């Protein structure tokens, strides 16, 4: 009954559809980049860490060339819970310090700052404009005493996704929207007959 | 005499929601 | 045409192995004599369940038949005639491997309708209703075959 | 005693056989209607 | 000392007494509505207890009249939202607690008149514990057990013949339930809900006895009126003539087994295990 | 944007049932539009691909749907209606955890979920929630819903509406009927010598 | 004399022995995937064998310390892949056969702690044979029983309010077993394989006494703060005090009939026959 | 003292199967 009712509809549908129109081609293509994130506060990993959806916005955001998020702050607070995608600020704030960036590599940048605080719980990235990129934490609350707090951003292809790749330069370019350190955004496409399979090189 | 002496309510809404993805099963398998 | 498995998994190890459109190929023996494969095709759902402490995997896979029932008509066989179409509906229009050896019409008349835009199943039925009652399909290897039926 | 002492230990798991309800499940879900209707022991005839 | 049983005027006296060390009082506490959990990550299963708890009192013991016993029979049949109390005699339970006849349970009331005994009856009564402020419902429905003087043989009418059941070892088993009553869980009550329905009961007379003389006349017209003819929409008309102080009733042989006729090695005679009528509709 | 913080534990999972969808998924679609004067095919190369690579196809494994929608007449809404169409269709995670508490929880709202029998341990959406007394089960479908029948029936009647309006002018003269009920009740009664009767009609 | 069940380094020796002529030993074998046809125009069915087999072993003895009764327990509940090993003392067995507690039962292991007899425990064991090489399984979940040195009175602490169970008449049964586990059949090899899951498992304490004093207050204090409260999620913190050497655990009563009040004619005093709790989620 | 001493898994598909043959017939009792 089904497939009679659906191939009686099928059929009128199409019903003075010109099978001689001119017809065109949309092509669907899917790539993606991890941006995996580790954090370090005074020789101690935090236990879990989150790249934000108000980071992922800012990377989207920056890739449409609506301009670079400029990442300016670490900020560290008293409280573990509610760690997630969805945190846009630290449970509950206790001190913040000027970043310094460096680049040690072509897919990595590392934010630094030497701070003071008892009691930490969790550690944070926050851009100029107040924008949460990072959340990490720790399960047990760390003493931090003229330490060094690092944030490490590192840039892969996901290699989840099947004939579809981020290039090195890909890659490259995301990190520099992460420092803002003028990426090469994409401002043109290519088509070409070259059937060898992708790789990042 | 001594001796003597001793001698299921089934949930259709549980059945109709646990076969829904078997009933569906041959339309999908017929496309639509 | 599908097949289903029943797995035990761990940790979902097993589930990692079924992606959608991954293929699975089922061998049966009976005693001492050699493996036959029975079935192939590509997985459609990976399912993992909870079954009173059993952690059940259940691979369903479809074959090669979608290919025929999932594509449409692109060009027009009026007058051609049933062996031209066949040759000209599957060597376009299905991913299915040709050999004009496998088609073999009972009553080769010439097409007035055009079947443009039909389903290839549904046309190939057609096809079949006139002629001689005929069985097609997609065979050994992946070769489509239209020929008498018994 | 001694036919008492077989049957009290038979009566016993008589009810432990008898009483126990049906519990249906289709594909790991429970089909069994969770009706609150209470049930208990019969009369000792 | 005893125990009452009691609805509004009505009230029935049921001695708890018993021979050497039987079971008088068997009380039950139970948890039907705990969910624990079947399945998870954790070696002991998560549980939630979250609802009314069941309380059963299984009460054995005798009566001297067959008067009372009637009495008992239709006081526990009868369907009323007057709530029935129960008094027991023992300092672990409350002067009184409200409840109904066994939840679900064809058989709350068995009442025995064995052969070899006069002005004894064994009852065994099954009583689920419900919460006094929540007996609930709108029909009312007044059960009698029909009664006689006379003193003839128990006679099993069917087809316009009468078949006398025999004397000899006659033994007469009564049982009387509810089933059709809804007992129900409750959010935080101790104890359920009790919802009465003016709906059927059941009410069951067995008989056993040995037939030691006219064999298969006997028998066979038992057999032949009851047994291999259909009975419409009617039954057998089973009648105590006075025996056991009761009358005339209209009931039917039910399922697979309810008449069965034994043969033992070097016995000159057949004996009746069971022979099993259901009352049917006649309270017309 | 709401997180629910409470999350399920492997010791707060009692059931679970988790798939991953793919028995409706197609990989072309045509849109016939402009009067059906014009067509689009909208082209997902990765499942073509794959079908063929993995069951040694001769050529790139298509599954078609052919639509037409007549009134549409901007090339990038017939587009959009071809992506929208694999889109809704395309392979997905889904099924239901049973855990029992969660009444502040919603779907759209996100939740961690670990199941250490299944190895999850992730981040999800919650798509729709289940509450059951009497059992007390809260049961969560995850990542994306998805329906059995239903979702053939819906296809289908929403097909069947689309094109039973198709030729309708929506700016035509409109009309109204307002539908209004009232009703006399007649009561009878009948006294015969000082006796009321027991029954009337 | 004694069986041997093992798991890498943890090992416990059960005596095989019994009083008289009782059964110490016995081992099932059966085919439960035969496929016998139901139907077909023969007089004899056509059949299918083409699957592993069945085989299980009851053990019955007895253990002289509590704390080796406590091992036993722990290595029985235990989710490891690491095999369980036993060795059976007898020649129509191997050396070593590979293990699991009884394939679906609730009730793998049994241990009874009966009133009078002082250092002996009997143990009831139902283990199904496995494949060596097919122990399965990705979570290992260390089983523990808590112990404590003392010798106070059985408490059963609920709602604030603590109970102390009876002296008189007092045993103890507990019983374990792995239901969650599964037993899969498999296609080319005698025995079967074993999917070992870090989830639920079943632990049950049943207690038996006589109540001898203070007899209301003890009864009521029990039901009235166990059975009529509703007890959340939480449930009785049932505690041993040392008695067996054991400890404290959560638990709960469960289902119909965990709880029994029974009192017998011309006795001044309440049986308790059964008081069953399940150990609820506890472990961190 | 001696005398004291002596004191269903039901499958989903073959359910969706087996009463294909009923759920299509008030339709079919209908025409189509
Ligand atoms: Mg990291
Ligand atoms: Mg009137």
């Amino acid at each position: 009954i089904l497939s009679e009712l659906s191939e009686s509809v099928q059929r009128i549908e199409m019903q003075g559809a010109n099978r001689d129109a001119p017809k065109n081609r949309i092509t669907t293509t899917n790539a993606a980049a991890i941006v995996s994130v580790d954090v370090d506060a005074g020789g101690t990993s935090a236990d879990a860490d989150r790249f934000v959806n108000d980071g992922r916005n800012a990377v989207r955001d920056a890739w449409t060339g609506a301009g670079n998020p400029d990442i300016a702050n670490i900020v560290v607070g008293d409280d573990n819970s509610g760690l997630s995608r969805t945190n846009t600020t630290l449970g509950n704030q206790t001190d913040s310090v000027s970043v310094t960036e460096s680049l040690p590599s072509a897919k990595v940048v590392e934010y630094s700052a030497t701070l003071t605080q008892s009691g930490v719980e969790e550690i944070g990235l926050e851009t100029s404009t107040g924008t949460l990129l990072t959340r990490a934490t720790f399960e047990t609350p760390v003493d931090l005493s003229s330490d060094t707090v690092t944030v490490t951003l590192t840039v892969s292809n996901d290699d989840s996704v099947s004939r579809g790749v981020m290039t090195n330069d890909g890659q490259t370019a995301v990190r520099d929207v992460l420092a803002d350190n003028s990426p090469t955004l994409p401002t043109d496409y290519g088509y070409g007959d070259d059937s060898t399979a992708v790789a990042e090189t | 005499d001594g001796g003597g002496g001793g001698g299921a309510t089934i949930d259709g809404r549980q059945i109709s929601e646990s076969t829904g993805r078997y009933r569906s099963d041959p339309s999908r398998r017929r496309g639509i | 045409d599908y097949a289903v498995f029943k797995m035990d998994d761990r940790g979902g190890q097993a589930f990692e192995a079924y992606p959608r459109g991954t293929r699975v190929e089922a061998y049966v023996s009976e005693g001492t004599e050699p493996l036959d494969n029975r079935f192939t095709g590509y997985v459609v759902e990976r399912r993992e369940n909870e079954q009173q402490g059993a952690d059940v995997l259940e691979v369903e896979a479809y074959s090669f038949d979608q290919f025929l029932r999932r594509n449409t008509v692109t060009n027009d066989q009026t007058g051609n005639t049933i062996s031209q179409a066949l040759a000209d509906i599957i060597q376009t229009d299905t991913p299915v491997r040709f050999n004009a050896a496998n088609i073999t019409v009972g009553d080769d008349q010439e097409l007035t309708r055009s079947y443009q835009g039909d389903p290839v199943e549904n046309a190939l039925r057609d096809f079949a209703f006139k002629s001689t009652n005929e069985d097609f399909g997609v065979g050994d290897d992946l070769e489509f075959f239209f020929q008498p039926r018994e | 005693d001694g036919g008492g002492g077989g049957g009290n230990s038979s009566r016993q798991p008589f009810a432990g056989g008898f009483f126990g309800g049906g519990n249906a499940t289709i594909d790991g879900r429970q089909i069994s209607e969770s009706t609150g209707r209470y049930r208990s022991d019969p009369s000792r005839r | 000392v005893d125990a009452t049983l009691s609805r509004g005027g009505t009230s029935v006296d049921i001695p708890l007494v018993e021979e050497g060390g039987e079971i008088l009082l068997s009380s039950t506490f139970g948890k039907p509505e705990v969910n624990v959990r079947k399945s998870g990550g954790s070696l002991n299963p998560r549980v939630i207890d979250s609802w009314s708890g069941l309380q059963t009192f299984q009460l054995v013991g005798k009566l001297y009249d067959y008067s009372t016993s009637h009495q008992l029979a239709d006081l526990v049949k009868t369907a009323s939202t007057t709530p029935l109390e129960l008094q027991i005699p023992q300092d672990a339970y409350p002067d009184t607690v409200t409840v109904a006849p066994a939840a679900g349970q064809a058989s709350a009331l068995t009442l025995e008149y064995p052969a070899g005994r006069k002005d004894l009856v064994d009852v065994s009564l099954s009583l689920t514990r419900v919460d006094p402020n929540s007996v609930r419902g709108v029909g009312d429905q007044q059960a009698t057990t029909p009664t006689t003087t006379g003193t003839g043989p128990v006679e099993v009418t069917a087809g316009g013949t009468t078949v006398q059941l025999p004397s000899s070892g006659l033994s007469v088993e009564r049982t009387v339930g509810r089933p059709n009553d809804a007992v129900r869980r409750v959010p935080r009550q101790a104890d359920p809900r009790y919802e009465v329905k003016a709906k059927v009961t059941n009410d069951v007379f067995t008989f056993s006895f040995e037939t030691l003389d006219n064999i298969p006349a006997t028998l066979n017209a038992l057999t032949d009126n009851v047994f291999r003819e259909q009975l419409g929409r009617d039954g057998v008309t089973l009648d105590f003539n006075g025996l056991l102080g009761l009358g005339s009733v209209k009931a039917i042989p039910v399922g697979s087994s309810p008449f069965r006729q034994v043969h033992q090695a070097g016995r000159g005679w057949v004996t009746v295990p069971t022979l099993e009528f259901r009352r049917i509709y006649s309270n017309e | 944007t709401v997180h629910i913080d409470r999350g399920v534990d492997n010791t707060q999972w009692f059931r679970y049932d988790i798939p991953e969808l793919g028995k409706e998924a197609i990989n072309e679609v045509e849109v016939w539009f402009d009067d059906g004067e014009e067509s689009v095919i909208v082209d997902d190369g990765t499942d073509k691909l794959d079908l063929q690579d993995s069951l040694g196809l001769p050529s790139p494994g298509t599954q078609r749907k052919e639509l037409q929608r007549p009134l549409v007449t901007d090339i990038s809404d017939a587009e959009d209606i071809g992506r929208k169409y694999l889109a809704f269709r395309n392979s997905t995670l889904s099924g239901t955890v049973t855990t029992y508490g969660l009444y502040d929880a919603e779907p759209g709202d996100t939740i961690d979920i670990t199941i250490d029998p299944r190895g999850i341990d992730e981040e999800f959406v919650i798509a729709a929630i289940e509450y059951r007394w009497g059992v007390d089960e809260t049961i969560l479908t995850v990542v994306e819903k998805r329906g059995d029948v239903d979702d053939i029936l819906s296809e289908l009647s929403e097909s069947v509406q689309r094109i039973e309006m198709q030729g309708a002018n929506r700016d035509a003269p409109k009309n109204r009927i307002t539908t209004t009920n009232a009703a006399a009740i007649v009561s009878v009664d009948v006294d015969a010598g000082g006796t009321s009767a027991d029954a009337d009609r």
